[PDB]
C-alpha cells in the first residue's frame, strides 16, 4: 500500500532536517518518561470518493504529531509547529510523486489533564491518492 | 507553643516518622538554595493513553515533610533526592503539622508567567 | 434538657473534644463582632482543572463549632485564625451539639442582594 | 510564526493601562489564592480557509480569559470584560500591521460548580491572519 | 404475639433505642390531629447546585418512629419537634419493627389531588 | 457597560410592585430555606452578529428566574408567573431607551429531583442592544 | 393566564365519564401503590411563535399522561388510550373558545426498567393559544 | 387503538405457519431459559402525520424481535429471519383490510454484551393506518 | 443426603433461620394451590421518579423460600404472606439450600403469552 | 516439583477444600470424553434487560477445577452435574494450583469458525 | 437472508488465497490467545431502499474485520490490509451474480486500550442486492 | 546502608518472600541475555469485548522482580518462565526495594522506533 512509504517520505524529510526529537513511526508510540519530545506519524479516514471514473482516487487524513512534556507553554509548541514542521512540510518531492494532491486542514493542542504528564500539538493534512 | 497539647504530639510524630523512613535529600536553586531537608520519598504509577495508544507510562514524586523548612518555595525552583533532580510543583496546604510536595522530573518547564 | 440521656453525653464530648482539639478563633463583623470561640480547624486540600491546565489548587477551610454560640451569625461576617482572616461561606445544620462551620478567604465577595 | 507574536504584542496592548491584575500568557496557568483577578491570552483552531490564490490565510480563535474568585457577583465581570479590557483592544496599532483583520465573536461566563473555586469570564475573537 | 421469637426481641430493641434515643414530637392536624409520638430526630445536610451558583442547600429530617403510632397518617399532616414544625412529605414502609418518617419544613405544598 | 443598568433597571420595576420575594440579582444567588421565593435575572450569549454597518449591534438573551420549593403545584407557579412578572415587561420605560429592541422567546419549567430542595422556571427574552 | 383552566377544563372534561383514575393536575403527583392507574395533565414549551402582527399568539405544548403498574400488557394502554383518553378530548367545547387551535402530536410509551415500578403511556398535543 | 386487532391479526398469521417459538404479544415479555427462541411483536412510533385533509390518517411502527440463545452464530438469524417472518407477512389479508399501506423500513441484529444472555433480530415496518 | 460434607450443615441450617427468623406464609392459587411455607419476608424500598416529580415509591417484597417445597411455584400464581396478598415474580436459581422468593403486589398482571 | 514451598500448600489447601465442598462432574464429549471429575460448583443469577423492558433471567455457573484435567478441554464440547448436563463456555488461566470453569447451558451453539 | 451463501462465497474466496488466519464468519468470534490473527466478516444495515418500482432491491453493509496482537505496528496491518483483502475481494465472480453492485466505502483501524489484547481493522463495503 | 531504618529492614522483606513465593526466571535475550532471576508470578483475567461478541479472553502476566538485579532490561527483550517464554512489555519504577514486571505473551511485536 502505499501508506508504508507515506510514513517513510515524511519521516525522511523531518530526519533530514535537524533531530532534536524521537520519532516513533505508525501509533503504538509508548514512550516513558525517557524519550521525550518525539513525533509520529499515522493515517485515518481513507474512504473511496470516487470522484474519477477511471481510478478510485482514495483520500485519507494524515497526522502529524508531537507530544512535549507535560505544561510547557503553547510557545514552545507554537515554535516546534511553525518552523520545525511546517516548513518542511510545505513540499517533499517524494510526496508529490506518491500522491495526487497535497491540502492542509489545521493543527490544535491538547494535554494529559488528569496527572497531567504530557502536551500533545497535532497537525492534520490531508492527501488524496490513487491505489 | 501549640495551643491544643496535640499537635505538640502530632509534631513529635512526625519527627519520628521522618526520620524513620524516606531519607534526606537537598535543594537546588530557589530561596533556599543549598539546604538539606529529610522528608519521605514515595513514586506511585500514572499512564495516560492519549490517542489510539500512546502509553506514557511515569511517576509522581511525594515528599510529606513539615511546613517550616519548606516555607518561601513557590514552584520555579529544584531540587534533588540525592543522585536524582527533581522540582517542586505544588505545596500542599498544611496537614497541622506537615505538609506534602509535588515533583516533577528535569528542568522545570519555562515560567509563562507575563 | 433534652430527653436523651444521650444528648447530654455528646454535648459534654463536644466540649471534651474541642477542649483537647481545634484553636480558640476571634470572630469580627457580623453581630456578634468581637468573640473568641473553640473549634477544630481542618484544610482539606482542592484542586480544579477548568481548560486545558489552569490548575487552581487551595483549600476548604472547616471549623465544626458548637451550635449555642453560632447562633445569628448569618454569612457576611468574618473570621480569623490567629493571624490569619476568614469569612464564613456556609453553615450547617446541628448534629445534635455541633454544627460545621465553613470558611471561605480573604474579604467576602461583595453583597449582591438586590 | 505569529502566535508568540501576537499573543506578546495583545498582552504589552493591555498592561499599558493601569495594573490589578496578572497577565499569564499562553495556557498552562496554574493560579493559586493568591494571583487572583489574572488574565490569559491563548488561541485555538488555527484551519486552512483558503479563500485566496496567494497565500494560506488562516483562521483562528482568540481567547481572553478573566479568573476571579469563586462567586462573586457577576456585575463586576461585566464591568471588567467591557471596560477593563474591551475598549482598550479595540484598536491595537501593532496587531492591524500584524494581522488582516479582527472580529469580536463571543462573551460568555463559566462559573466553577465543584468545589465552586473559581469564576471565569470569556471573550472570544476571531482572527484572519497570515503567516 | 409474632410468629418469630425474634420479632419480640426487636419490638424491645426499638422500644429501647426510641428510649434511650431522640426526642418526642407532637403532630399536628391529620385523623391523629392533637398527638404526642415520641422518635429519633436526624437532619442530615443537602446540597443543591441547580444552575451555575444556585447553592440552595436545606435539610432532609428524618424520625423513624415505631410503626404502631404512625399508621394512618396519610401525607398533609403536619408535625412538631421541639419548638420548630414540620409535615410528612412521606413514610416509609415498615421494616417490621419500625419505619422512617421523612419530614418536609413549613407548610406542606398545596394538595393538587383533582 | 449597560448589564448594570440593564440588571437594574428591570429588576427596580420588579421592586417597584408588590413584594413578597428576595430580589437576588446576577448570579451568586445562595438562598437557604430563609429567603424563599426569589427572582434571579441574568444575561447570556451576547455574541456580534453584525448586521449594522455604522455600530456593532450586539444581542443577548435575557433570564428572569424565579424559584419556588420543591413540589408545588406548577399553577401557583403559572399564576407566579403572571402575578408577579410576565406583564410588568410589556411595558418598562427604562429599558427601553436603554436598548434597542427586545422579544420574548421562550417560558419553561424544571425542578430538583434528588433531594428535591427547589422548583424554577424560567423566562428568556432575546435583547438586541449597542454598546 | 389560561393555563389554570385549561388544564382545569380538560381534566374536567375527562371526569364527566366514569371514575377510577386519579387525575393530577399540573405535575407534582406523587403516587405510591395506593392511588394507581391515573393521570397527569401538564404544558411544556409556550414560545413565542410571532404567526401574527396584532397579538401575542403563543404556542405550547400540552402533555397527557397515564400511568399503570409494573409489566401490565401494553393492551391496556392502548385501549386505555384509544377509548378513555384520546375520543372525549377529540370535541370538548368548553376550551374551543379558551384556545385558538388544537392538533395531535403523537403517543408513546416509556416504562420503569429498574424495580419496574410503573409503566406510562403518553399522549402528547400542540396548543395554538391568545396568552 | 387498532393496534390490538392488528398484533392479533399477524400473531396468528405467524401462528398459522409451523411452529416452535413462543409468540409474546405486547412488551412484558420474561423469557427466562426455558421460552427460547422465540418472538415479540409491537407497536411504536403512533404520530399523527395528518397528511389529509379527511381523517387523522395515522402512522406508527411495527417490531418484530426474534430471540435466539446468547452466541448463536448469526445463520441461524439469517435463516429465521428469511423463512418464518419476512415471507410470511408478505401478504396477509386481514391487515391489507385492517391498515392502508404497510413499508417495509429495516431489518438488523443486536445481541447482549454484558453476560451475554441473548440474541435478538429487529424487522421493523412502517404502516399507515386511520383510528 | 448428597456428595458435599458440607450442604448437610447449610441444609440445616437453613432450617434453623426459617424456623428463628420467618412467617407462615400461605400459597393460595397455581398448582400447589393451599399450602404453607416458612420463609423470612422483607420489604426493602425502592423508589422512582420517572418525569420531573412523578414518585412512585413502593416496595420490593423478598421471601428466601426453600427449594424443596417451592417447586413448579411457576409465576403467575398470587400469594399471601398471612393477611396481606401478594403474588411470586419469579424464582432465584437454588444457592445451595433454597432460594429468593420475589412478590408483587395485588392481581397479577394478565397473561399476554399467546 | 513445585519448587516454590507454597504451591504445594495450595495445591494441599485445594484438594481439601474440593474434597469438602466439590461435587461429581460426569463430562461427555471432548477427548476426556467420558470422565468423571470433582469440583466445587456454584451459580450465581444474572438478569437482563433487552429493550424498553425485556426481563430475561439467567444464571452464571462456574466449576473451579484444578487445572491438571481441563487441559485440552478446548469450548465445544459439553459435561452433566448430576443429572443436569451444561457445556465448557470459558476456562480460566491457571491461579497456581486450579482454574475457574464458566459453564452455559444446554446445547452449545453451532461451531461457525470456518 | 441470501448472507448464508454471500458470506459463504466471500469466505471461500478469502480462503482460497493464502492462509495463516481463523475466518469466523457470523459474529459470537470468541478467541483466546492461540487463534491470532483472524479474519471476521459480517453484515449490518439491510433496509428497503426501494430504488426500483419491480422488485424490492434491498441494500446493506458488508464488515471486513481482521484482528491483530495488541501494539503490532500499522504497517503490516495496511501490509494486511493491501495485500490479504482488498484486491482478492476486488474481483470474485460469485459474489457478481449473487448481488447485483458491490461499492467500497472505506476502512479505519480500532485498538483495545484498556489492557490491550487486541488491535482491529475493519473494511466496509455497500451492497446492492435482491430478495 | 541507606538512612532509613525502614527500606533496608524492608530489603530483608523483599528477599525472603522472593524466595518464599514465586520461581527463578531465565530471562533470554537483551543486554542481560542469560541470566537467571527470582520472582514471584500471576496471571491475572481480561476479557474484552470488542464489537458485538468479540471476546479475547487473555491474560496479563507479572513478575515483581528485585530492581537491583533487572536493570536497564529494556523493553524488546523477551524472557523464559520455566517451559514457557514471555516478553517484558513495561518495568515499573522501584518502590523502595522491588517494582513490577509487565509480561507479554508469544513474540515481542516489531521494534517501529524509526
Amino acid at each position: 500500500m502505499k501508506h508504508t512509504e507515506l510514513r517513510a517520505a515524511v519521516l525522511d524529510a523531518l530526519e533530514k532536517h535537524d533531530t532534536g526529537a524521537t520519532f516513533f513511526d505508525g501509533r503504538p508510540a509508548v514512550f516513558d518518561e525517557a524519550d521525550f519530545p518525539a513525533v509520529a506519524v499515522y493515517l485515518t479516514g481513507a474512504e473511496y470518493t470516487g470522484e474519477e471514473l477511471d481510478s478510485d482516487t482514495w483520500q485519507a487524513e494524515l497526522h502529524i504529531e508531537v507530544f512535549l512534556p507535560a505544561q510547557v507553554p503553547d510557545s514552545e509548541l507554537d515554535a516546534w509547529m511553525e518552523s520545525r514542521i511546517y516548513p518542511v512540510m510545505s513540499d517533499i518531492p517524494a510526496l508529490s510523486d506518491l500522491i495526487t494532491s497535497m491540502v492542509a486542514s489545521g493543527y490544535d493542542y491538547r494535554r494529559d489533564d488528569d496527572a497531567g504528564l504530557w502536551s500533545s500539538a497535532d497537525l492534520t493534512y490531508v492527501i488524496t491518492y490513487e491505489m | 507553643d501549640f495551643d491544643n497539647l496535640f499537635d505538640a504530639a502530632i509534631a513529635r510524630a512526625d519527627e519520628t516518622i521522618r526520620g524513620y523512613m524516606g531519607t534526606s535529600a537537598t535543594i537546588t536553586s530557589g530561596e533556599q538554595s543549598g539546604a538539606v531537608i529529610r522528608g519521605v520519598f514515595d513514586d506511585p504509577e500514572n499512564i495516560s493513553y492519549a490517542g489510539q495508544g500512546v502509553r506514557v507510562e511515569g511517576s509522581s514524586p511525594s515528599l510529606f515533610v513539615r511546613t517550616d523548612e519548606v516555607r518561601q518555595l513557590r514552584r520555579g525552583d529544584t531540587l534533588t533526592i540525592g543522585e536524582e533532580n527533581f522540582w517542586v510543583d505544588r505545596v500542599s496546604p498544611d496537614d497541622g503539622g506537615s505538609c506534602h510536595l509535588w515533583l516533577g522530573r528535569g528542568v522545570p518547564p519555562a515560567v509563562n508567567r507575563r
